[PDB]
């Protein structure tokens, strides 16, 4: 048997449709970008909860994630990342 | 004229066919 | 949205008593401070009675459900869709038996009036046979798509409830035999989420109503 | 050709009319009324090329449907939903 | 075409005493016939308690159809624990009006009637039989058709029928010998012997005598305008407990 | 309505939520954390795939390939710090001039 | 001359074929479309490997069937599919949902009234039939074997030209017709339709099979049968034919093992147990009962309606369910002939009768064999205790 | 299909309260004339006497309608 | 195969049987003694006829499976009664139609450089005859 495997490939392809509607993706490229988000997710979350443990505070929260991303990303990308995280969570909380 | 294929004509063919069957049977009788 | 928020925040916990319902429904038709798209939302998300609607309140509401004519040009008119929505709320919650038959004549309300008249036809004495002539007339009128099934629902109530009458049953057979709209009319919806809010409005303070 | 009106629409319309006078219709009858509705519509466009209250009452009188404007809004009452015939009465 | 529906009567009302108030209630005057009949005259059926009293009442403003022709029949007997029942035909709602008058007037309570499978077979036997002017019984044969409708898992067996033409019925009756109730006497035992099937136990729905009558769960349908007396006597004897 | 739709995000905020639960990083998780993280991931993915698409334009073909991806990631000097440890599958290596 | 070839395109309504396509799973769609592009290609630009990876990436993302169907009907082959694909979809539909289709049996006979065991090499048959049919109508013929039965199946469809139309030059389709051939048997199975086209077809098969001696088809039954499995079981070359109903165990043939089988486990030493019958009729007369005798009563009913104590195929569903049967008893009493005609209807007549026996409405010992299910699927007249199929 | 939906049909083939009333009255006229055709068809069905209004009855109704209008 | 007695005639008739339909057991029964099968000797005549007809099937199946077992032929397909049989020998493939114990027609389908029409014809002719010699002659004509 073979269990259903987690993937973000549909979302990756959709955002590529938004960017370049005429462009497709190779299978190897799609596996590569599917691995991108999981690798980033891990190296953000571990650092964020380690920072939370340094705070000796129970909850991993938005401030912890913001700090973790701005720690680990190179600064030029970090500015964009924190701005987009903040505006996204604000748009959500405005619901 | 009037176009139709329903009751009042479809039964006529059946009646006529059974009548012809009766006639051919009767033709063989002694009387 | 500030004014509507006050109505929301009050009705959600304070409810809306009969005079409060009378005052607000008057405000909806008499004032422009409430937008029409919100009027079709206030009547079914903020109108939360403490119990059954009192007779005078229903009579005062009925004045909103009228229509202008070449007689009644001077009367301010509630939009028919808002009138229909108001009837839909009335479905959620003894001359009034006679009043509500003539509400049912209106094409855009008649489907929502069927439970109201049926909930007046609750005794063998309330029903009268001549009333079915008016009901039959609309059922047979072109342009009343809901009237055939709507009338058949009322007719099916009269035939069993009356217990003693002339052969009005065959007049039911005349109404549309496909009965396509009658299936939904006999399976009306109470809008559970509105009801669930109304359950708390009936539980916060008072029993027996 | 895009002119034709559906047989089912004619069925739904004429179902109510059957109650005022019970016409009973075989299939090819339905098809012929649907087909000749195009000719009827063209003939009406000839008879009524433009719409006015005096024009429409005169056209319907010419059609033999009515005798006067009184008969005309009687027809409107018996052919329209309740609020509308009042709206037309405001127009007359 | 002539259908029928039967109701029970809880008291032996004298209908003639009250005809006028019905007439003004119905806005018309109805006829009322009186017959004292001796229907089960055969020796094994009896020679006493045969004295049923029959009433014919009609709502005929006209007689162009069953509804206008709709005629009531009351038949009763004082020795009968529930003394009387009722019959009527047609879709006319004036029947309901007269029933309402009866129940409100005589303080009598009324209910509809049902039939058992054996009741149906006995009624079918009663339908074929006729009596001559010489007080002699005779039988008219019709092509019987038993029609069942069982309930089975997954609708394995929805319905099935046993059709018996006139010749087969007459032959079975003659083989059994001179008898008066052939359907119960001969036909059903023959069916059971040939198939092991108990017609009485099986879920019977209708017994149709072609061109003569249809006997059904709730009603009788008749070729003739009226029901012969043995039918009504069988009904009354079925009312009881 | 979905959480991603309410956020305006394309990526599965609910999946990020449940994955944070699977990754046992902390016992109590703020509700804003998964949506913030999903937004960050979506931004990074969009940026890298846009760079790869422009690389494909440079290579004059209409489908992304690992060579396009490797060229983009190595050429962008900030994402080369972010993924300096990564080497791409069928990605190659960048020229000396 | 007029024989068609696989690359032609017919005309039809797109929505009907769309609804037909929606029945199929995703995987068979993938396989069919890969094969179609491999043989015919398509309007899409790219190698089959490019097509392969596009279809792949479409399926691992969990796309719905509607997307694939719309692609097939609007970009890959927008103008319409070939006749070959139209036949293939119906083939797959029949294989997937066999019970939706009806059949009739037909028996091949030669001059002396003997059965003619038809033995068929497909190539000669197909070429001869195509040449015979093409002289009268435009015909496409597709032939295949059932995946799980020893039967060759043929699909025949006829076309004609053109309501009004200009120089588009399509050929309008028509309802198809089907025929099947068991490997070694005198019997033929075909669809149930009496339009002149079906008559022309069947006549053409009868003409073309012969090749050495004349042949004619004689129908043996008047009521159709569903589910090609069932009709194969009833009349195909098999052990169950002429051993139906209570006689099924001989068709099973597992009760007896070969003689050299071991001694001590030969069933004769070990034996079995059974119930004693009662003959004085107490059935009509009339919980006061115990388990064991009731168990063996139910076993008695089982075998009387199924032929085996274990009940070789719920407890009532029969081997081949029968929907309709009409019987006619003719018996002589006092030199007078008496007719009783029983008519049954349902999903399984004999299963229902078995249920009635379990509920004790019918006496088992007085149920005849023809009523129990033997001579299965054959309505007929019983005289002198011998069944006779209706003419 | 509403009478105002018939007015909508006539609007679709033809092309605000005044025009609304005009088109509603035109829908009334169209409906009445369809009813007239069907009634004349029933009248022709009376002349022939069989069960139902077979198509040539609607046909004859249309020719009489044109011959009188 | 199972036989029952008529009610009046005091003669057998064929009621039920397991014999496949390509063996016309009813015709054999009607042929025996003019159709008036009475004696157990007549019944054994009928039974022997059907038994020999079954042995004439198993006898073909056994030899063909034996040829397959020793790799004298490659894979093959059989009809139910083993009357029409198709097989690849090494690369050549053959179609045969056999009566009881005898081959009556043959067909060779493959095309080979040395397989001229005269070569094909004489091969096809030599393949005819009794089945017992088929194994020997095929082994001899291996090449």
């Amino acid at each position: 048997s073979k269990a259903r495997k987690e993937t973000y490939s549909s979302y990756i392809y959709k955002v590529l449709k938004q960017t370049h509607p005429d462009t497709g993706i190779s299978q190897k490229s799609m596996s590569i970008l599917n691995s991108f988000v999981n690798d980033i997710f891990e190296r953000i979350a571990t650092e964020a909860s380690k920072l939370a443990a340094y705070n000796k505070k129970s909850t991993i929260s938005a401030r912890e994630i913001q700090t973790a991303v701005r720690l680990i990303l190179p600064g030029e990308l970090a500015k964009h990342a924190v701005s987009e995280g903040t505006r996204a969570v604000t748009k959500y909380s405005s619901s | 004229k009037q176009r139709k294929d329903s009751h009042k004509e479809v039964e006529r063919r059946r009646r006529e066919n059974i009548n012809t069957a009766i006639n051919v049977l009767s033709d063989l009788l002694p009387v | 949205k500030t004014t509507l928020s006050l109505l929301y925040e009050k009705s959600k916990q304070y409810g809306l008593s009969s005079p409060q319902l009378q005052a607000l429904v008057r405000l909806l038709c008499e004032t422009s401070i409430i937008d029409t798209v919100t009027k079709v939302y206030i009547v079914e998300n903020c109108f939360l009675p403490d119990g059954y609607l009192t007779k005078e309140l229903l009579l005062e509401i009925i004045n909103h459900l009228g229509t202008p004519t070449v007689f009644s040009r001077y009367r301010i008119q509630t939009p028919p869709v808002l009138q229909s929505a108001l009837c839909k709320w009335l479905v959620h919650v003894n001359i009034s038996s006679s009043i509500w038959l003539h509400l049912w004549q209106f094409s855009f309300l008649q489907k929502w009036i069927t439970p109201l008249v049926i909930w007046q036809a609750t005794t063998p004495v309330d029903v009268k046979p001549w009333k079915l002539s008016i009901i039959k007339r609309c059922a047979m009128h072109p342009g009343y798509r809901d009237a055939p099934g709507s009338a058949t629902l009322i007719l099916q109530r009269f035939q069993c409830l009356v217990g003693a009458s002339s052969q009005i049953t065959e007049s039911i057979i005349t109404i549309n035999c496909n009965r396509k709209t009658l299936k939904s009319h006999r399976n009306l919806k109470l809008d559970a989420h509105f009801l669930s809010i109304l359950k708390r409005i009936l539980s916060r303070a008072h029993p027996a109503n | 050709s895009i002119k034709p009106l559906q047989i089912m629409d004619l069925k739904h319309l004429t179902r109510q009319f059957l109650n005022e006078n019970r016409i009973i219709l075989p299939k090819q009858t339905w098809s012929t009324i649907q087909e000749e509705s195009l000719n009827i519509m063209d003939f009406l466009k000839q008879k009524i090329g433009t719409l006015q209250k005096q024009e429409l009452v005169d056209s319907f009188i010419d059609m033999g449907i009515i005798n006067n404007v009184d008969d005309m809004f009687e027809l409107a009452h018996e052919l329209l939903p309740l609020e509308l015939q009042s709206r037309i009465e405001s127009y007359l | 075409p002539y259908t029928w529906k039967f109701l029970g009567i809880s008291k032996q009302l004298s209908l003639e005493n009250g005809i006028a108030k019905l007439n003004q209630l119905l806005n018309l005057e109805v006829d009322l016939d009186i017959q004292t009949i001796r229907v089960p005259s055969d020796p094994d059926g009896g020679t006493a308690a045969d004295e049923y009293i029959r009433y014919e009442m009609r709502l005929d403003i006209s007689n162009l159809d069953e509804g206008t022709y709709s005629k009531f029949i009351f038949l009763g007997n004082s020795k009968m624990e529930v003394p009387m029942f009722l019959c009527y035909c047609g879709t006319d709602n004036r029947n309901e009006v007269v029933l309402q008058w009866l129940k409100a007037e005589y303080g009598v309570i009324m209910w509809p009637i049902k039939f058992e499978q054996k009741t149906m077979i006995k009624l079918a036997d009663a339908s074929i039989v006729h009596v001559t002017k010489e007080n002699i019984e005779q039988i008219t044969w019709f092509s019987s058709k038993l029609y069942f409708e069982p309930e089975t898992q997954d609708k394995n067996l929805r319905q099935f029928s046993i059709e018996i033409p006139r010749e087969s019925c007459e032959g079975l009756a003659l083989g059994y010998g001179n008898t008066m109730h052939p359907y119960n006497d001969a036909i059903v035992p023959y069916i059971y012997n040939e198939t092991g099937m108990a017609v009485e136990r099986l879920p019977l729905t209708s017994v149709i005598l072609a061109g003569h009558t249809k006997i059904m769960r709730e009603s009788i349908v008749t070729s003739t305008r009226s029901l012969r007396n043995r039918v009504l006597a069988v009904v009354l004897q079925s009312i009881q407990f | 309505q979905s959480r991603s739709a309410k956020a305006g995000l394309t990526f599965p905020v609910g999946r990020v939520h449940r994955l944070l639960r699977r990754g046992n990083y902390a016992q109590r998780i703020g509700s804003g954390a998964p949506v913030y993280l999903t937004a960050v991931l979506e931004y990074l993915a969009a940026e890298i795939l846009e760079l790869a698409g422009n690389a494909a334009r440079d290579n004059k073909k209409t489908r992304i390939i690992p060579r396009h991806l490797q060229l983009a990631i190595r050429n962008d000097d900030e994402l080369n710090k972010l993924l300096g440890n990564v080497t791409i599958a069928q990605g190659g290596v960048l020229p000396n001039i | 001359e007029l024989r068609l070839e696989d690359n032609y395109v017919p005309t039809s309504d797109t929505l009907v074929v769309f609804k037909q396509l929606m029945k199929l799973p995703v995987t068979v769609l993938y396989d069919l479309t890969l094969s179609w592009f491999a043989k015919f290609g398509g309007s899409f630009d790219g190698d089959i490997y490019l097509l392969t990876e596009t279809l792949d990436l479409l399926i691992e993302k969990g796309v719905r069937r509607n997307v694939i169907v719309n692609r097939i009907l609007y970009v890959y082959w927008p103008d319409g599919l070939n006749v070959f694909q139209l036949a293939e979809i119906d083939c797959h539909l029949m294989i997937s949902k066999p019970e939706k289709f009806k059949w009739l049996p037909s028996k091949a006979l030669r001059g002396d009234g003997k059965p003619y065991v038809v033995k068929l090499q497909p190539a000669k048959f197909i070429e001869n039939l195509q040449t015979d049919l093409a002289k009268i109508y435009h015909c496409h013929v597709y032939m295949f074997k059932h995946p799980s039965l020893p039967v060759l199946i043929t699909r025949i469809q006829l076309f004609d030209s053109n309501l009004d139309k200009f120089q588009g030059k399509p050929l309008i389709s028509r309802r198809p017709y089907y025929v099947a051939f068991p490997l070694n048997s005198p019997i033929i199975f075909h669809s149930v339709d009496k339009d002149i086209y079906a008559r022309l077809v069947l006549q053409s098969i009868s003409r073309t099979i012969s090749e050495r001696e004349t042949i004619i088809f004689k129908p043996v039954q008047k009521i159709p049968v569903k589910s090609i499995h069932n009709i194969m079981t009833l009349l195909g070359p098999s052990r169950f034919a002429e051993s139906m109903g209570p006689w099924e165990c001989y068709a099973s043939a597992n009760f007896e093992r070969s003689p050299l089988h071991d001694y001590k486990k030969h069933q004769g030493l070990t034996g079995k147990k059974v119930m004693v019958r009662e003959f004085d009729d107490s059935f009509l007369n009339d919980g006061k009962e115990e388990p064991e005798i009731r168990r063996l009563r139910l076993e008695k009913n089982m075998i009387k309606f199924k032929g085996s104590a274990n009940g070789v195929m719920s407890r009532y569903s029969s081997l081949v369910p029968i929907e309709k049967v009409g019987f006619t008893l003719k018996n002589e009493i006092n030199s007078r002939i008496i007719t009783i005609k029983l008519k049954f209807n349902g999903n399984d007549i004999f299963g229902g009768l078995h249920e009635l026996c379990d509920k004790n409405l019918i006496n088992i010992d007085k149920v005849p064999g023809w009523l129990a299910g033997e001579n299965g699927s054959f309505s007929g007249t019983i005289m002198n205790g011998d069944f006779q199929r209706e003419q | 299909m509403d009478t105002e939906a018939l007015a909508n049909y006539l609007l679709r083939q033809l092309s605000s309260s005044q025009e609304y009333n005009k088109k509603l009255l035109l829908a009334c006229g169209f409906q009445a004339i369809l009813r007239k055709i069907l009634l004349d068809a029933r009248t022709r069905a009376t002349a022939e006497g069989l069960r139902e209004v077979y198509p040539y009855h609607i046909e004859a109704a249309t020719q009489a309608f044109l011959d009188s209008q | 195969v199972l036989l029952k007695k008529r009610i009046k005639s005091n003669s057998w008739f064929l009621f039920k049987h397991t014999i496949p339909s390509f063996i016309d057991v009813q015709g054999i029964f009607d042929d025996t003694n003019g159709g008036l099968v009475i004696s157990h000797d007549d019944a054994y005549l009928f039974a022997k006829r059907v038994f020999l007809q079954l042995v004439e099937v198993q006898k073909r199946r056994q030899i063909f499976k034996d040829l397959e077992a020793k790799k004298i032929i490659h894979d093959l397909d059989l009809d139910l009664e083993s009357s029409m049989v198709s097989f690849f020998v090494k690369d050549i493939k053959v179609e045969l139609f056999v009566k009881q114990n005898e081959i009556v027609s043959c067909s060779i389908l493959d095309d080979i450089h040395d397989f001229s029409q005269n070569n094909k014809s004489k091969w096809e002719i030599a393949l005819l005859g009794s089945l017992d010699d088929l194994e020997l002659k095929l082994n001899h004509s291996f090449a």
